[PDB]
This record gives structure tokens, C-alpha cells and sequence, in this order.
């Protein structure tokens, strides 16, 4: 259970499409989160009395840029937290969150970037998904494009979301073609390509770095949803995904007993384990989130209502749901984030408003 | 074929 202890609004008055607490922080450091909207990324510290202290912002040199998403990692070189951001321009900016300057940036996607994710074990491995139908894997330590996932059996419309599994051995992606696609990155080929991206030094060579063109996923399905799939998340070997049909579905490839790592690309069966129902969330690009321990699940709707499910139950159908509402919160909640200690939940909205809920 | 916004 939660209480709303504060709200504010950013002065660009554009949608805030993203929010991420920094889980890559240190001992006792203030709780910091980033918001992305318009052409800016903004950093806030959380304090008691529900105080939300604005720290710094980065505004893009290009007034036409519109950032959609961000993700935290560690800078392997300096050991400080880094923040990657991307949006409609299809350019990944790597931001020093301390100084809010762009250190470097990556171009290549033929269009808007819809989602960024860092590998759960290796801080240098950045995943991006794009309006151009492709996913790309980057090594941000050596600035290399490791692989492009797309083409023959790739997505056939915009890729909207993706997620590494817990170990960082595989990725599930989803998009406007209604499909969810599995891509193993622990194959001998991909492990080797990652090894090569680390061994690449452009000062000591004239060879360019060659990307892998992964045209075929290791599993694909369109039998979970009947519309844009705009958020996917691993729950162990299970998947949580949502379309714009008012439910998050909990499912797995193959039969109940089939191990995810035995699944073949020809596999045509799926097993649905649970469904989380809610209302008035039919627009696309509405993302759900989970706390650090994955004990809970949060999703906001298009009228400013915040759902939180208790996932701490034997079977998915059993989960109870809390709804958080405030008479002043009436705009689409695009995304939520939990602080690392699960004590704070933040929601950001289409009217540039930010909402703090304390556990 | 599918809207991203519910507001003006």
C-alpha cells in the first residue's frame, strides 16, 4: 500500500514518456531518478516529506529531438553511473549524470528508438529497439555495434520493447507486428562476437568492426496478443507482456514442462499462466515496471490511474491488485519506477506531471 | 491503425 506524498510538473508541458530510478547507486547516496520528455532528460533526488529536489537537466542541442526512454548503467572507465537516452531522432546519447553532458553518442538506426536496456551482468552491453524494425546490441566500452537483430525472420513493423533475461543469455522483443521474438545471445557465434567487440581498438587498426546480422530468432509467436505488443519483461523463465487490450499476460513458450533452453525455433505452442486485468489503457506506449525483487508490478492507465499487483503468490491468477488514484492525476501515466529499496514509486504523465507515491 | 495518445 502507498500514499501520494507529492507531485510536480515540468515546464516543457510535453509528455514525459520515461522514468528510471538509478539502481546503480552507492552506500546511503540520495535516491535519484531520471525523467525523459520533450528534448530533455532531468535528474531529481528524493527526500523525506515527499520532497522531490530537481538536480540538473540536459537539453538536446536539437530542439526537434524528442527523447522516449533512458537506462542506467556503470561507466566501465571511470566507474561512475551513466545514463543512456534515445528517442525520435534515432540517436543514442550517453550522458554523464553528474555533469549532465553528453560524453558520446551512437547513430545507425534508420529511425526512432523506442527502448533501451542494459545487460544485467555486463554494464557495457546496450540493447536498443527501433521504429526501423530492428534491435541492435552495442558495446559502449569500445563503441562497437555488436549485432543487428532483424531481417528475414525479424520483426515486420516497429520494435516497441525488449528485455534481457536474468542471466543475460537471451532477449525477448515485441512490437507492432503483434509478435514476441526470442534471440539467444549466448550462442557460440554471439559470445565470440562479444569477445571480439572487446578486442577491438580502432587506433591500432584500419579494419572496421563487423556486426553480426542475426536474421532468425530462436522462437517467435503471435498468439499472445491481437495488437501492438508494447512492453515485455522476463519473470524468470516466464514472460510478462502487454498489448493495448487491457491486460498483462503471463506466458511461456512451449508446454508447461518445456525448458526455455530446449525450445526450438519451430516451436508453435505457448502456455498462458496468468492474466492481469485493468481498464482504460488502450493507447500504445504504456509501460509497466517491477521492483528490484520482482515482488510487485506497476502500470498506469490513460486516465491517470495507477495499478500495483502483488506477485508474491503461488500462481499468477491469484495476485491481488491495489489501485492508486488522485483527483488531480488525470493524464496518461506513461511509465513508473520503484526506488531500489521499494520504498518509493514514481509515475510520470502525458501532461508533464510527476507523481510520488510512498510505500 | 492504432492511437498513441488519448488527449489533445
Amino acid at each position: 500500500s502507498f500514499k501520494c506524498v507529492n507531485s510536480l510538473k515540468e515546464d516543457h508541458n510535453q509528455p514525459l514518456f520515461g522514468v528510471q530510478f538509478n539502481w546503480h547507486s552507492k552506500e546511503g547516496d540520495p535516491l535519484v531518478f531520471a525523467t525523459v520528455g520533450s528534448n530533455r532528460v532531468t535528474l531529481y533526488e528524493c527526500h523525506s516529506q515527499g520532497e522531490i529536489r530537481l538536480l540538473q537537466s540536459y537539453v538536446d542541442a536539437d530542439a526537434d529531438e524528442n527523447f522516449y526512454t533512458c537506462a542506467w548503467t556503470y561507466d566501465s572507465n571511470t566507474s561512475h553511473p551513466l545514463l543512456a537516452v534515445a528517442g525520435s531522432r534515432g540517436i543514442i546519447r550517453i550522458i554523464n549524470p553528474i555533469t549532465m553532458q553528453c560524453i558520446k553518442h551512437y547513430v545507425g538506426h534508420g529511425n526512432a528508438i523506442n527502448e533501451l536496456k542494459f545487460h544485467p551482468r555486463d554494464p557495457n552491453l546496450l540493447l536498443s529497439v527501433s521504429k526501423d524494425h530492428a534491435l541492435r546490441l552495442w558495446n559502449i566500452q569500445t563503441d562497437t555495434l555488436v549485432a543487428i537483430f532483424g531481417g528475414v525472420e525479424g520483426h515486420r513493423d516497429e520494435v516497441l520493447s525488449a528485455d534481457y533475461d536474468l542471466l543475460g543469455e537471451k532477449i525477448m522483443s515485441c512490437g507492432m507486428d503483434h509478435s514476441l521474438k526470442l534471440w539467444r545471445i549466448n550462442s557460440k557465434r554471439m559470445m565470440n562476437a562479444i569477445k571480439e567487440s572487446y578486442d577491438y581498438n580502432p587506433n591500432k587498426t584500419n579494419r572496421p568492426f563487423i556486426s553480426q546480422k542475426i536474421h532468425f530468432p530462436d522462437f517467435s509467436t503471435r498468439d499472445i496478443h491481437r495488437n501492438y505488443v508494447d512492453c515485455v519483461r522476463w519473470l524468470g523463465d516466464l514472460i510478462l507482456s502487454k498489448s493495448c487490450e487491457n491486460a498483462i499476460v503471463c506466458w511461456k513458450p512451449g508446454k508447461m514442462e518445456d525448458d526455455i533452453d530446449k525450445i526450438k525455433p519451430s516451436e508453435s505452442n505457448v502456455t498462458i499462466l496468468g492474466r492481469f486485468d485493468y481498464s482504460q489503457c488502450d493507447i500504445w506506449y504504456m509501460r509497466f515496471s517491477m521492483d528490484f525483487w520482482q515482488k510487485m508490478l506497476a502500470l498506469g492507465n490513460q486516465v491517470g490511474k495507477l495499478y500495483v499487483w502483488d506477485l508474491e503468490v503461488e500462481d499468477p491468477h491469484k495476485a491481488k491488485c491495489t489501485t492508486l488514484t488522485h483527483h488531480k492525476c488525470g493524464a496518461a501515466i506513461r511509465q513508473t519506477s520503484f526506488s531500489r529499496d521499494s520504498s518509493i514509486l514514481i509515475a510520470v504523465c502525458d501532461d508533464a506531471s510527476i507523481w510520488r507515491w510512498d510505500r | 491503425a492504432q492511437r498513441k495518445f488519448a488527449q489533445s
